[PDB]
Formats: structure tokens, C-alpha cells, sequence
């Protein structure tokens, strides 16, 4: 079930970042759509994961 | 100390010899090569993205 | 970013060892970036007392290249002893 | 308007070149072996569009990396006018940006640029692999703000 | 990760598959309907030919049957 | 016998690309004569016919060759059809 499981884990990843339309964001902007954690944000809007 | 690095006469037994000659004619080192990278395919990258992440100093 | 045991044995098997006991990815194991201060020690000569320096010194201690002869029976004698012949390795002979 | 078509058609021509420039296979010195670290898994910079293509025939950018000397200076311009237009040249590692470490001897030119029109400097002794990694995408940020169409239909 | 290697082959898969797809339906709608007919030897030249005077239309692939013939 | 044997081994040893051609090369040469199809493989192809079987006149005094093509008189392939 292995293969189901990075099925459904990549599913959480497109519900992760904001749905479909934050997906496409950081999949066009970011290059990359692993989800973490945000351990801060600085004053000019960068957020750290 | 020192030691020796190739000199290693092969052996001319009869399973010996075939066993070359099977590695000559049905090419096994180059297989040998072929399974390495396919299992060096399925790895993880050891990349990273830039800015967005940066290298460890 | 782990690999899907499915793989894993794929990765294995093709390389005819096991990868996932060493990984030249990196992971957790790695010393952590923020460590404790530490104490440095001191010198052989950091004594408050009979440390003078005339009694430790280097650099005066060199004396002018010794002079044995100059243009202004005896037994042959060679530099150094001939090297012994280095013995074969004990934890791998020939490859 | 006119200038609309011209602007659209300006954004495609530099997004290609800003995403497919290739860097040549140029290196000199130590600037040059911390280059393949970028080169190398690590950084890869083959991600990012670009690919080492030798041959200064099908090249864009020049990574001038390591000490220019007299003997060579020749060999590069020469090199340099062989290349194709649009061509750029990084000044890559404070040798090539001055003449570095050795900038008082007597058979390196002092800069990289009293030979060929050099492009966006990017300084360190070596410039860590990353360091340039930025340095090749700060240009990619200067093909992408060129105007080139916008002046012609302005001409 | 190398699920990114599929994207690649994916539309590649699909640029192959158009000629195929291209070739087997074009032959199959110009000729009737009917998959288009091969003449590797005069015999089949010869039975082409035949097929398309007793058409009427001048059209190879349109085939009468006994309703032809009385 | 010892010295044909080890130039065998030492051709084996240190070639075996035209030692492996050479005896399927040689093989394909003699067993053509001993196998029992070769005169099979001539009936196949004598059997397919490329030309029509042009008809011949009666005249009387001809059993072999049949009036009809279903009569049980004729050269008959049975054979290949099992075959
Ligand atoms: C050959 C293809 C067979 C069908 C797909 C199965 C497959 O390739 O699974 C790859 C999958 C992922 O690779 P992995 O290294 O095992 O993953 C490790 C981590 O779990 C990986 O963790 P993760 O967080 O990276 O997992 C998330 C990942 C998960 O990605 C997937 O599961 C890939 C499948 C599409 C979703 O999804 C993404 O990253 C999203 C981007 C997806 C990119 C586009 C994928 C296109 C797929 C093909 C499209 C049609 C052609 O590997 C397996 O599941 C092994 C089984 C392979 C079966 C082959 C049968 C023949
Ligand atoms: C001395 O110093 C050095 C360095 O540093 C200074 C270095 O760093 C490094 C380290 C860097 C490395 C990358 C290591 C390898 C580098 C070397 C120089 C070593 C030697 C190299 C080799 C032996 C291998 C060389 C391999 C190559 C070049 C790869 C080739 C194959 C590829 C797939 C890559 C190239 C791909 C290209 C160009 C993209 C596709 C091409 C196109 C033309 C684009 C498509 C175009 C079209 C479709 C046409 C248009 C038509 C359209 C759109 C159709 C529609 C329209 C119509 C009108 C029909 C080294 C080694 C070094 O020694
Ligand atoms: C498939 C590609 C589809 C899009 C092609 C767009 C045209 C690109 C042509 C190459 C660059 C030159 C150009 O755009 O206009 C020529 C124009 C020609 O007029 P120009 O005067 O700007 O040329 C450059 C300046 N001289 C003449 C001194 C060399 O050049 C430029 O736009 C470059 C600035
Ligand atoms: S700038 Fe520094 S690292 Fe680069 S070639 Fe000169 S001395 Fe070497």
C-alpha cells in the first residue's frame, strides 16, 4: 500500500498549500511543493518554512 | 609497509575460463555498470534549490 | 526530500548492496550546528615561574652551518644506511 | 498598439536566452575547480537551464575563473570574438576582477575586463559555488530587464 | 524523487503515439471506412483496379455485393 | 589429444569471440545434410503454387491426372498439412 501512501501524500501536498491555486504558486514560483512548518516571519513577507 | 595492487594471474581451471569467456561474450561488467546507475537512478537527488534554500555554512 | 520499500529492494538489488545502512545523503546524525562554549586549554609554557625564555627559546638556538671542510686508510661511508626492504602488507597482500 | 506586440515578443526572445544561456567550458585556476562544485550535485546548475557546452561557437556566457595572464590574453580575446551574439562575460573570482592575489606581477593583466567587455562581476577568492550560482542568475535578471526590440521600435 | 522523470516521457509517449493514431485513422476514413488496401505484388494491382471499374464512382473501397449482381 | 585439447582451452581462454563462430559456423554447414526435414523444406516450396495448373487435353489412357479438382486421383499434401 506503499504506493497509495505517496499517493495520498502528495494529495496532502496540494491541500497543504492552500488548495490548488496556492499549489500552482509555489509549484510556478517556488519550483518545490513540500509543506513545512512556519517557524517565522520576517517583516518584508518572507516566510520561513 | 607496502602492498601489491594487480598482478592477479587468473586461474585456467575449465570454470574459470568459461566463466571469462561468458563475461567476454555475454557482457557482464557492462551489465554490472548498467544495474549500478539504475540503482544510482532511484536515489534521492543530493540537490538543492537555490534561493529559496541555501547551502550550510 | 524516504524511498518506498518497493525500491528500496530495487536500489539493493541492482547495486548488489545494502544502501540504506549508509546513504551519502546526509540526515539527523549530523552533529547538531549550535554547540556549547567551549574552554580552550593552555601552553606547555604558560608557568607564572621558570619559564624564562633563554631556557626556551628556538630560533637563537641555531647555530651557522657547520664547516668540516673547505679549499682555503679510511673506510667508505655512505649518507645513511641503506633502507631495509619494506616488508609485504599483513592486512591485505596482493589485491 | 504597436508597442504591446513589441513588448510580448520582447519578453519571449530574453526568456529563452535568460533560460537556455549556456556557460563555456573556460577555466583558469582555482576559481575554476569550486565552478564544478556548482556543476557538481550539489548546486546543479544544469537545474537552473543551463548546459557546459565547450566550443565558443555555441556558447553565451564566458566564466572568465582564475588568473588572466599575458601569455593566454590572446587566446582568450580570440576566443571571446568567436563567440556569437548576444554573448556575456562574468568576471568570476577576485583574480579576473583585478588581477587578485598576484595583482603586482609582472605577466597578469590586472583585470579581466582590459581584454574583453565583462559582464556583472562576481567577487570571492574562490566565489563559493553558490556564490556565482546567484552571479549566473543575477544575470539572467539583467537578460530579462534588456529592452533591445523596445528601442528598435523606438529607433 | 524521480516521479519528475514522468512528465517528460508522459508528453513523449502521446508524440509518438499521433502518427500511429494519425496514419490508422486517416487510411481508415479516406478508404471507406475499411482498412486501406495493400498491393505488394501485381495480383493485388490487378484486383485493385477491377474493384474500382466496377464501383462506378472510380473508388476502390466501395464494395458491392450480391444485390450488384442479379 | 593433450595438445588439441589445451590449444582448445588456450583459444577458449584467451579468445572466445571466433571460437563461438566458428563452431556455430561449423555446425551450420554439416547438420543441413543430416537433417531429416531438408527433404521436407523442397516439398514446401514445390508444394506452394505460384503459376496456375494450366489444364491438358483427354485423350484417353491418363489415370494419374484427375478430371476434376476433388477427385481422389492426383498428387495429394496431407502430409503438410499435419506438418
Ligand atoms: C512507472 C510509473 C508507474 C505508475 C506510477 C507509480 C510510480 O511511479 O510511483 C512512483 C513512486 C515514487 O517514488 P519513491 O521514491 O518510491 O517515493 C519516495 C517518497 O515516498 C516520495 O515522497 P514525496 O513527498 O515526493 O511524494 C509525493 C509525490 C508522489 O508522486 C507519485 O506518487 C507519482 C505518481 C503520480 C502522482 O508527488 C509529488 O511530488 C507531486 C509531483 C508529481 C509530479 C508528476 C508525476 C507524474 C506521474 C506520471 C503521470 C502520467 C505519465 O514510487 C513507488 O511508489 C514505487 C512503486 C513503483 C511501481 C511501478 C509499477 C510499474
Ligand atoms: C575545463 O572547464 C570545465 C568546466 O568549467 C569551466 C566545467 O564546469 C566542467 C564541469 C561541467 C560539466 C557539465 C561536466 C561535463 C562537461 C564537459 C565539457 C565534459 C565533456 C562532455 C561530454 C563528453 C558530454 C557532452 C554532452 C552534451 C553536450 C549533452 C548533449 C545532449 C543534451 C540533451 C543536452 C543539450 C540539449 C539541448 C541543446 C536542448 C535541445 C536543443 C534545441 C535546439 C532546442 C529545440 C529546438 C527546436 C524544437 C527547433 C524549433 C522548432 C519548433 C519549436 C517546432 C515548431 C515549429 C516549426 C516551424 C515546425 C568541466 C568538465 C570542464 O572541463
Ligand atoms: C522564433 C523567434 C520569434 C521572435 C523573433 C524576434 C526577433 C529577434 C531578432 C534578433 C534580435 C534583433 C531584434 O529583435 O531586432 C533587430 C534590431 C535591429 O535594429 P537595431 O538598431 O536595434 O539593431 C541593434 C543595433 N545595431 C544596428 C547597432 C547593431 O536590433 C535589436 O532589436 C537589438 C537591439
Ligand atoms: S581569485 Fe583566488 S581562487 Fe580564483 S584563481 Fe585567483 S587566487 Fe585562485
Amino acid at each position: 500500500m506503499e504506493l497509495v501512501q505517496v499517493l495520498r501524500r502528495g494529495l496532502q501536498q496540494v491541500s497543504g498549500h492552500g488548495g490548488l491555486r496556492g499549489y500552482l504558486r509555489v509549484l510556478f514560483r517556488a519550483n518545490d511543493v513540500r509543506v513545512g512548518t512556519l517557524v517565522g516571519e520576517d517583516k518584508y513577507g518572507n516566510k520561513y518554512y | 609497509t607496502y602492498k601489491f595492487v594487480n598482478m592477479r594471474e587468473p586461474s585456467m581451471d575449465m570454470k574459470s575460463v568459461t566463466d571469462r569467456a561468458a563475461q567476454t561474450l555475454l557482457w557482464t561488467e557492462l551489465v554490472r555498470g548498467l544495474g549500478m546507475t539504475l540503482s544510482y537512478l532511484f536515489r534521492e537527488p543530493a540537490t538543492i534549490n537555490y534561493p529559496f534554500e541555501k547551502g550550510p555554512l | 526530500a524516504s524511498a518506498t520499500r518497493v525500491i528500496q529492494l530495487l536500489r539493493n538489488w541492482a547495486s548488489g548492496r545494502d544502501l540504506q545502512a549508509k546513504l551519502q545523503l546526509r540526515y539527523q546524525e549530523i552533529s547538531k550546528r549550535t554547540q556549547p562554549p567551549p574552554k580552550l586549554p593552555v601552553g606547555p609554557s604558560h608557568k607564572l615561574s621558570n619559564n624564562y625564555y633563554c631556557t626556551r627559546d628556538g630560533r637563537r638556538e641555531a647555530m651557522p652551518p657547520s664547516i668540516v671542510m673547505s679549499s682555503q686508510e679510511k673506510k667508505a661511508v655512505t649518507p645513511a644506511p641503506p633502507i631495509k626492504r619494506w616488508e609485504l602488507s599483513k592486512d591485505q597482500p596482493y589485491l | 498598439r504597436g508597442e504591446y506586440v513589441v513588448a510580448k515578443l520582447d519578453d519571449l526572445v530574453n526568456w529563452a536566452r535568460r533560460s537556455s544561456l549556456w556557460p563555456m567550458t573556460f577555466g583558469l585556476a582555482c576559481c575554476a575547480v569550486e565552478m564544478m562544485h556548482m556543476a557538481a550535485p550539489r548546486y546543479d546548475m544544469d537545474r537552473f537551464g543551463v548546459v557546459f557546452r565547450a566550443s565558443p561557437r555555441q556558447s553565451d556566457v564566458m566564466i572568465v575563473a582564475g588568473t588572466l595572464t599575458n601569455k593566454m590574453a590572446p587566446a582568450l580575446r580570440k576566443v571571446y570574438d568567436q563567440m556569437p551574439e548576444p554573448r556575456y562575460v562574468v568576471s568570476m573570482g577576485s583574480c579576473a576582477n583585478g588581477g587578485g592575489y598576484y595583482h603586482y606581477s609582472y605577466s597578469v593583466v590586472r583585470g579581466c575586463d582590459r581584454i574583453v567587455p565583462v559582464d556583472i562581476y562576481v567577487p570571492g577568492c574562490p566565489p563559493t559555488a553558490e556564490a556565482l550560482l546567484y552571479g549566473i542568475l543575477q544575470l539572467q535578471r539583467k537578460i530579462k530587464r534588456e529592452k533591445r526590440l523596445r528601442i528598435w521600435y523606438r529607433r | 524523487m524521480w516521479f519528475e522523470i514522468l512528465p517528460g516521457i508522459a508528453v513523449m509517449a502521446a508524440c509518438l503515439f499521433i502518427p500511429g493514431m494519425a496514419t490508422a485513422h486517416i487510411h481508415k476514413f479516406t478508404n471507406g471506412g475499411k482498412e486501406k488496401r495493400v498491393a505488394h505484388f501485381s495480383y493485388q494491382w490487378n484486383l485493385m483496379e477491377r474493384d474500382r471499374c466496377i464501383s462506378g464512382v472510380n473508388r476502390y473501397h466501395v464494395t458491392k455485393g450480391l444485390e450488384n449482381i442479379d | 589429444a593433450g595438445r588439441i585439447a589445451s590449444f582448445l582451452k588456450n583459444a577458449w581462454a584467451k579468445e572466445p569471440v571466433l571460437v563461438a563462430s566458428f563452431a556455430i559456423g561449423g555446425l551450420a554447414i554439416i547438420l543441413p545434410s543430416l537433417s531429416p526435414y531438408t527433404n521436407y523444406a523442397i516439398r514446401i516450396n514445390r508444394a506452394t503454387p505460384y503459376n496456375y495448373p494450366v489444364p491438358l487435353r483427354d485423350d484417353g489412357n491418363m489415370p494419374d491426372v484427375p478430371s476434376h479438382p476433388q477427385d481422389p486421383q492426383g498428387p495429394s499434401l496431407e502430409w503438410l498439412k499435419n506438418l
